[PDB]
């Protein structure tokens, strides 16, 4: 879904 | 054959090559103050907020300027709106402001670790809550005598409903810096992408942050800090981008999809002004289009913030020039930016002349490149069905490569929708594929004609 996010790393 | 004519860029002209002193390497940062509460409806808030010239602006004590609820978005309020409501997490490791190391301190690093989880917003209330007590402790001693941290990111409070007393707050604000206005960009978009057009909420501790980053698509941003911490931004020029992106290269991290946190001395090195300030509660922060920008928790906190696309045309040609580039990087553009320029066109009222050559150019190409689409598929025997938009038909994009497809629509089978290219690719004669019609030549060319300067 378009949608704002934070970039990521692990998880 | 871009959708922009270079001949009619509005960014401002800003010399990189004469040596610039320090002073000017730490601009002061816009604060505007609002003693009436018909100030920020003033145009002329708008037009400063909004001015190139002024990357990223605070508003202070506008949450009292108008008598905004802010209370609401307190922790305690929302736990009990939905606690079992559910949040993004990302671990972090918690360190000085302007400072980021590698595991030692030897060492300043572009990569910021940020790691990623879920909870409920009543958990990490709880978590939020218990580390602000443990911070009390070790001070209730002193007195008589690595910090892994959790930061909850984009919180979606779309539902209108479950969270109806906290949005209909927001409707007492300017119209420009709203969630949906007649003149948001981003409300003629027919659909809801979340955190741009809805509200997303920040619920954070000190250390929490928010990594380097433009809008997507380069829009502009209104930031709310709810308390009763603080927070710390830093911030440069749409201008200086691709300066950063050059570090975030030599340092093996993706600039667009990457997490890290700039060197301060790296951009100092490279002649690049960067703005630093505190957001107090019940601070706005209005981040202008394309500007570069990272974001500290120093206490506890929360925030909120949503997407803004205000019809100037510095925002235009910066959310024109985002969307071709994410393209040209095999990035998807959320805003898909062709089916938002028709919709402006048929559905507002445009006076200002450089916005308006600038909405028609792209209209153009977009027919231009409808209609040599149309006359190769016609020359090679494809059938074109045509097919209306219905009333809240959405936008599509291509299954394959993300691109936005527009007007004609290459689909198999549950249903799929594709470009062209990802379709030959995969059909050399376009077999089982078939082709839709959204738009004919004459509904584009109509619309295009009825489309004309607002004096
Ligand atoms: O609030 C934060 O932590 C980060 N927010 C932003 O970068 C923004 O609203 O544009
Ligand atoms: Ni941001
Ligand atoms: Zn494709």
């Amino acid at each position: 879904a378009a949608r704002k996010s934070a970039p990521a790393t692990g998880g | 054959e871009s959708y922009l004519s270079p001949a009619q860029s509005v960014k401002p002209k800003i010399n990189t090559e004469e040596k610039l002193p320090r002073e000017k390497l730490n601009p002061p940062t816009p604060s505007i103050y609002l003693e009436s509460k018909r100030d920020a409806f003033s145009p002329v808030l708008l037009q400063f907020c909004t001015d190139p010239r002024n990357p990223i602006t605070v508003i202070r004590g506008l949450a009292g300027s108008l008598r905004l609820n802010l209370g609401l978005f307190s922790t305690k309020t929302l736990v009990e709106a939905s606690g079992e409501h559910t949040v993004e997490v990302r671990t972090q490791v918690q360190q000085p402001s302007d400072e980021n190391w590698d595991l030692t301190g030897t060492r300043q690093i572009w990569p910021c670790e940020s790691s990623r989880s879920h909870t409920t917003i009543a958990k990490y209330a709880q978590y939020q809550a218990s580390s602000f007590q443990e911070s009390l402790q070790e001070e209730l001693e002193v007195l008589f005598q690595h910090h892994i941290i959790k930061f909850g990111t984009n919180i979606d409070l779309s539902d209108a409903k479950r969270w109806k007393p906290q949005l209909q707050e927001l409707l007492k604000l300017p119209a420009f810096m709203r969630v949906t206005s007649t003149g948001n960009m981003l409300s003629h978009v027919g659909h809801t992408i979340l955190g741009m057009n809805t509200v997303q909420l920040y619920m954070k501790v000190p250390g929490s942050r928010t990594p380097g980053h433009q809008e997507n698509n380069n829009f502009c941003s209104v930031n709310i800090n709810i308390g009763p911490g603080d927070c710390e931004w830093f911030a440069v020029h749409e201008h200086y981008w691709e300066t950063i992106s050059a570090f975030c290269d030599r340092h093996g991290v993706d600039y667009l999809t990457g997490s890290w946190w700039p060197i301060l001395d790296d951009l100092y090195a490279s002649n690049i002004p960067v703005y630093r300030f505190v957001q107090r509660p019940g601070d706005l922060v209005w981040i202008n289009a394309g500007t570069v920008h990272w974001v500290q928790a120093t206490g506890w906190c929360n925030n909120i913030a949503w997407n803004v696309g205000p019809l100037t045309a510095y925002q235009y040609q910066l959310a024109l020039e985002r969307y071709e580039w994410n393209e040209v990087k095999n990035v998807k553009s959320i805003v898909p930016m062709i089916h938002v320029s028709w919709n402006v066109a048929r559905t507002v009222k445009i006076s200002d002349p450089d916005l308006f050559k600038m909405i028609k150019f792209c209209l153009l190409q977009s027919m231009k490149h409808c209609q040599v689409q149309r006359e190769s598929l016609v020359r090679a025997g494809k059938k074109i069905a045509y097919q209306g938009r219905v009333k809240d038909e959405p936008a599509y994009y291509c299954n394959e490569c993300d691109v936005e497809v527009f007007n004609i629509l290459f689909v198999t089978s549950t249903y799929l929708v594709h470009c062209e290219g990802c379709a030959r690719r995969r059909s050399a004669g376009l077999q089982g594929v078939v082709v839709l019609e959204q738009y004919r030549t004459e509904e584009l060319a109509q619309a295009y004609d009825a489309f004309t300067l607002a004096p």
